[PDB]
């Protein structure tokens, strides 16, 4: 039955991550970033709505989204550089 | 017609390798297509923050309204009535060449030939993609459809420029992209020695001295282009500038 | 041949541009203030093919003279030491005989191959440059108390003194910086010490030089002012907290904690202020936005850029980010706004329009001007000395300048879009690939620098340069 | 007189080509159109592609439109697959990047051969010059051998003329727009027979290149050349060449008299001394053209050579010779004026030289 709605989410701040997962990644490493994951953010944050019965997206599912997202990315990386992205990633998901 | 999506080996296009060994189909195949686009992906998060704002605005939410008003203020046509002009325009029109079309044409094939001759024998393998009669056929039909669009039962230079465009990046971009494929290198670092040695940060030197020095000693000219254009893409310290007569070294 | 117009020649006139190293944030270290003089005469004395090269055998014998002349001043003589100090104004004037522009840029070269030198020296040891000039260097020194840098400051200058290249070279440290917080040169607040005294504490005076307080409402710089203090001397508190207890640096981390909760309560009391006042006809005074050469932003809540700049501001730490973060996520929830908003980010309030190497001829001192962001009182008189420019030669210059460009502009080459290869056919319709010709110099960038040109004449009354912008 | 006007190449009308349908199409003018409250009068970056194309496309129409040419000539990329046969080509001639002598075309280049080549006398050949060529193709390299070289040859004004009508692009009776385009002859023969008559009374004097206005002796005779032409005034009175001697740039010297306030008192004085011509003043107009070196030139060219439209003289500095004589008219260094049924081009800059100096060399 329930079917989320999106619109009050941040542009910028997606559109800012995309961006910063489109650099380093190959540009760094080897994880291939394309379109498809800005689409399962989307989806993540439409998955999180769906969890709490509700017909619209708030700001805490997306940064959730985000979040889990962002782990995910920089939990896959080498030994070398884990610490300095993690620390570099931190700016998106304060909370 | 046959339209078909294929991707090389290795996912990616890895331009580092060799374009030989990234694309497995045989020549016979490709000969027959005559439209090769080689798509890949860049990222300078210019074309990204573009990309990334299409993508969230085209969200349901608010796309539903935009191309609306592309309706409304006649910049785009439905998809019905393109469907109806495309089979009114293919059922009337049927255009034909003109002379000067036609020769043009002949000067442009031969050029490409000429072009793919001359990246054959720097590279010394034969070419993953080939050049035959049936790519001449190929931008006349190309002509001839540009011609059918506005129903004009004569083809003139208008078309076929715009043709040639489309078959000039087509081919730039497959074909003759990075012939080299990346003397042997004794020369490359003894040339390397020599700008940095005779030439400093911030002078320049004109492009047919260096050439005839160069051609005076071992390095001959064939050699002298290929690593000045490698130097310039490079670009860490050598610049053009006032057409190709001052080598800047910046 | 001279008469004949060239393309190098009309390059190597124009490129009188010197570049300088700006690196900002915060530092809780030691930073030497330190001058650098008579640049031009040890580049000069120290150090076919290349068509662009000035005869050597004139720079030999130039050299000779130089250095003879050099011997003869050291030798209680003030017509050489005159003389040598007149030869840099001599070298740059056109008005002199005997001129030519290749040994100017010659000289021009070799004088920035000469300071990037220097800056390396400089860097060999534990040291950051943090801005450099053809004038002023400034140099991060890794000790943490003023006291102790003594024998370290002047063992620098002895070893960079005895190097045989920068053997003329004559150094004088002016300041000492106890706690900087450094964004640019016309931007910038700290605690300075003049020079260090024995067995007594120095004397600390703090400044504040800041012209983004002139973008701000008349009612709000006061709480700039303010709040500047009050977080300097938090910042101050905090490091010698730190020091007394023994990409992190506990000397500034949690400094924020002291006034967060009296600076949300100011800023609630100003919104609910100006929300109550901001119509009101009477008091539409104090509202009005200033308006200043260069500015090119266009605001209507005051209240917003006031808390944009105090959190630019903090934002420079680079070691304390996450805080700031989060006081600057919780001032904006004051307002009706979120995070990543495009109007809740800070720029630049004033362009920049700086005439390169103005002559003091009272001095033969060689400096830059930047007639937009630099304060008046320093436009009109020179930097050491106190004496009047004239005011038709700036005219003249910045005349000068606008004619410079517009010619650079029009004698620009052409770019292929996709590929970056430069045009190299006499006419063509497009690239043998695809994409089509763009010209290196875009149009938005000079139309935006004929606009301040014309802001700039209408500030300051300059008949002139109106006369001359009005017959284009 | 009047029905005359003097214009110049600022407000010159804008009249492009197009080579598909042979006509000239007329542009808006920036001035009007467009706003022009900050900056438009800087060109878009197309135009210097397009200012060559045009210049080869008017060459090749007068070239085709010859009696003689009705043989026909062969574009240069249509050269490449044959070989041992001789062609007739045009296009520019200049240097390209390796530094040979090759020849440019809309449709491509190729090398150029000097070594057997018979030139026709009384030409300059100058790179960046049209030359018709005639020559053996060989590809073996892609040497065009040449046996001669020859300029295009040139037309009249009425058979220029008649292929548009009687095009009003000087036009003074009327002028043309995007609308619609004009034309008239039937007032041709009127104005030539009007001028037929009093022409004697309506004379113009010119005088020599760079006067200066700083020495004495020059004041001296041109006071002698007034004293002699005040009681006989003429029509028109031009006034050409640079006014000073000395290019006008910055000063680095605040004790002594800066360059703008000097060449503010070097034409102070041409007031002074126009007050004792009240007759020459009162009955002949007053023309001024820039030289080499004046104040918007030299302030960056620094009296060398650079762009060829210069502007007219700042009214800055002619603040007393506009309240002096009540007809003063300063042009750019190309300046047209339209008299009743003639028209008069003044280009004031040094050629022998230029074509000298340059000139290109042929083995013999
Ligand atoms: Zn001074
Ligand atoms: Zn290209």
């Amino acid at each position: 039955k329930i079917y989320p709605k999106l619109h009050q989410m941040d542009m910028d701040k997606v559109s800012r991550v995309y961006a910063d997962l489109r650099r380093e990644s190959i540009s760094t490493g080897s994880f291939p970033i394309t379109v498809r994951h800005l689409e399962s953010i989307l989806r993540i944050a439409e998955s999180f709505a769906k969890m709490r019965l509700s017909e619209f997206v708030s700001s805490y599912d997306l940064d959730r989204a985000i979040k889990v997202v962002v782990d995910s990315f920089v939990d896959a990386q080498k030994v070398s550089v884990r610490r300095q992205l993690r620390r570099s990633f931190a700016i998106y998901t304060l909370g | 017609s046959v339209l078909a999506a294929a991707n090389p080996i290795y996912g990616r296009y890895d331009d580092l390798k060799s374009p030989g060994d990234n694309i497995d189909f045989q020549t016979t195949i490709l000969s027959r297509f005559d439209m090769i686009f080689i798509v890949k992906d860049d990222h300078n998060e210019e074309r990204d923050i573009s990309i990334a704002n299409h993508v969230i605005n085209i969200h349901t939410g608010n796309a539903n309204a935009m191309q609306n008003q592309q309706e409304e203020n006649g910049s785009e046509i439905s998809i019905e009535k393109m469907k109806r002009y495309i089979t009114y325009c293919r059922l009337k029109c049927a255009p034909r060449l003109s002379p000067q079309a036609a020769e043009k044409l002949s000067s442009n094939f031969v050029t490409i030939r000429k072009q793919l001759l001359i990246n054959e024998l720097e590279s010394t393998e034969r070419s993953s993609i080939p050049i035959t009669i049936r790519q001449l056929e190929a931008i006349i039909r190309i002509t001839e459809s540009l011609a059918k669009l506005e129903l004009s039962p004569i083809a003139q230079e208008r078309h076929v420029d715009e043709a040639i465009r489309l078959f000039q990046a087509s081919t730039m971009d497959a074909a003759s992209q990075d012939p080299i494929g990346g003397t042997s290198l004794s020369e490359i670092r003894r040339f390397e020695q020599e700008l940095k040695r005779r030439l400093p940060i911030g002078w320049s030197t004109s492009y047919q001295t260096l050439r005839r020095e160069f051609v005076d000693t071992h390095r001959f000219s064939q050699l002298a282009l290929d690593k000045a254009l490698y130097a310039l893409e490079k670009h860490e310290t050598i610049q053009l500038r006032h057409q190709g007569q001052n080598i800047y070294r910046s | 041949i001279q008469n004949d117009f060239d393309l190098n020649t009309s390059w190597i006139m124009n490129d009188s541009e010197f570049p300088k190293i700006n690196n900002s944030g915060v530092y809780d270290n030691v930073v030497l203030d330190v001058g650098v003089d008579n640049l031009t005469v040890n580049t000069i004395l120290t150090s076919e093919f290349v068509h662009d090269a000035f005869s050597n055998d004139a720079l030999n014998v130039l050299r000779g003279m130089l250095k003879e002349w050099w011997d003869e001043a050291l030798k209680e003589n003030s017509t050489a030491d005159l003389l040598v100090n007149s030869l840099a104004s001599w070298v740059q004037n056109p008005n002199a005989k005997l001129f030519d522009g290749l040994l100017r840029y010659h000289v021009h070269n070799l004088t920035k191959k000469a300071l990037l030198q220097l800056v390396n020296e400089f860097s060999a040891l534990g040291s950051t440059i943090v801005y450099a000039d053809r004038n002023q260097i400034l140099i991060k020194t890794n000790k943490y108390s003023p006291e102790n840098c003594y024998a370290y400051s002047q063992y620098m200058m002895k070893a960079v003194r005895t190097n045989p290249m920068f053997s003329y070279l004559d150094l004088n440290i002016k300041r000492y910086w106890d706690l900087l917080i450094w964004m640019d040169k016309f931007n910038f607040s700290g605690l300075a010490c003049i020079e260090i005294e024995e067995k007594e504490n120095q004397d600390y005076t703090a400044v504040s030089q800041w012209q983004l307080k002139k973008f701000l409402s008349p009612i709000y710089q006061p709480e700039f002012e303010d709040w500047m203090m009050i977080i300097l001397d938090s910042m101050l508190k905090t490091k010698q907290s730190y020091l007394k207890l023994n990409s992190v640096e506990n000397s500034l981390n949690g400094f924020s904690h002291l006034f967060s909760k009296p600076l949300m309560k100011r800023v609630k009391k100003l919104f609910k202020n100006q929300q109550e006042f901001i119509l009101d006809p009477q008091y539409e005074a104090d509202y009005v936005i200033p308006v200043l050469p260069g500015s090119h932003l266009n605001v209507k809540n005051p209240l917003l850029e006031l808390v944009k700049s105090l959190c630019h501001v903090m934002l420079l730490s680079k070691s304390t980010i996450l805080e700031i973060r989060t006081l600057r996520k919780e001032l904006l929830k004051i307002f009706e706004l979120r995070e990543f908003a495009k109007v809740a980010e800070f720029k630049d309030p004033s362009l920049s329009l700086v005439v390169p190497d103005f002559l003091c001829e009272y001095c033969f001192f060689i400096s830059d001007i930047d007639f937009c962001k630099a304060a008046p009182e320093s436009i009109f008189s020179c930097v050491r000395c106190h004496k009047a420019f004239n005011q038709v030669l700036l005219q003249e210059h910045l005349i000068q300048k606008l004619r410079s460009d517009i010619e650079s502009y029009l004698i620009q080459d052409l770019r292929c879009s996709r590929c970056h290869k430069v045009k190299r056919d006499y006419m063509s319709a497009h690239c043998p690939c695809a994409g089509a010709w763009e010209g290196t110099l875009p149009r938005e960038s000079i139309v935006q620098k004929l606009n301040v040109f014309k802001q700039v004449a209408k500030y300051y009354g300059f008949d002139i340069l109106l006369s001359c912008i009005a017959d284009l | 007189r009047d029905y005359f006007k003097v214009i110049n190449a600022s407000q010159q009308q804008r009249f492009s080509y197009n080579p598909h349908k042979m006509q000239f199409i007329f542009v808006p003018n920036k001035k009007q159109n467009g706003l022009g409250g900050i900056a438009g009068f800087l060109p878009d970056i197309e135009d210097k592609v397009q200012m060559f194309l045009t210049r080869y496309y008017l060459t090749n129409d007068r070239v085709m439109r010859n009696e003689n040419f009705q043989m026909s000539i062969t574009p240069i990329k249509n050269l490449l697959g044959r070989d041992a046969q001789n062609f007739l080509l045009l296009g520019l001639l200049n240097k390209n990047f390796k530094g040979n002598w090759s020849l440019e075309d809309p449709s491509g280049s190729v090398e150029i051969d000097i070594s057997q080549t018979i030139p026709t006398q009384g030409h300059y050949y100058v790179p960046g010059c049209m030359v018709l060529v005639e020559g053996i193709y060989y590809s073996v390299g892609n040497k065009f051998h040449v046996t001669s070289m020859t300029l295009p040859p040139g037309e009249r004004r009425e058979i220029t003329l008649e292929t548009i009508g009687n095009l009003d692009l000087l036009g003074i009776h009327g002028i043309s727009n995007n609308n619609f385009i004009a034309r008239l002859d039937k007032d041709l023969k009127i104005r030539l027979h009007l001028l037929e008559k009093e022409l004697t009374d309506h004379k113009f004097v010119i005088l020599g290149a760079n006067l200066f206005l700083d020495d004495l002796k020059i004041m001296t005779a041109l006071s002698k050349i007034l004293q002699k032409l005040n009681d006989d005034p003429p029509t028109l009175l031009i006034w050409q060449g640079s006014f000073t001697s000395v290019p006008v740039f910055a000063s680095m010297s605040s004790r002594n008299i800066s360059s703008s306030t000097q060449f503010k008192n070097n034409f102070d004085a041409l007031a002074t001394l126009l007050s004792r011509f009240d007759n020459l003043t009162e009955n002949t107009t007053m023309i001024f053209i820039p030289g080499p070196n004046d104040l918007w030139g030299s302030m960056v060219s620094l009296g060398a050579s650079g762009t060829l439209p210069q502007d007219p003289i700042p009214s800055a500095f002619t603040k007393k010779i506009n309240k002096v004589c009540k007809n003063v008219v300063w042009s750019s260094n190309p300046t047209r004026i339209a008299y009743l049924s003639q028209e008069i081009v003044i280009f004031r800059d040094d050629l022998s030289g230029r074509f000298k100096r340059h000139r290109l060399e042929f083995p013999f």
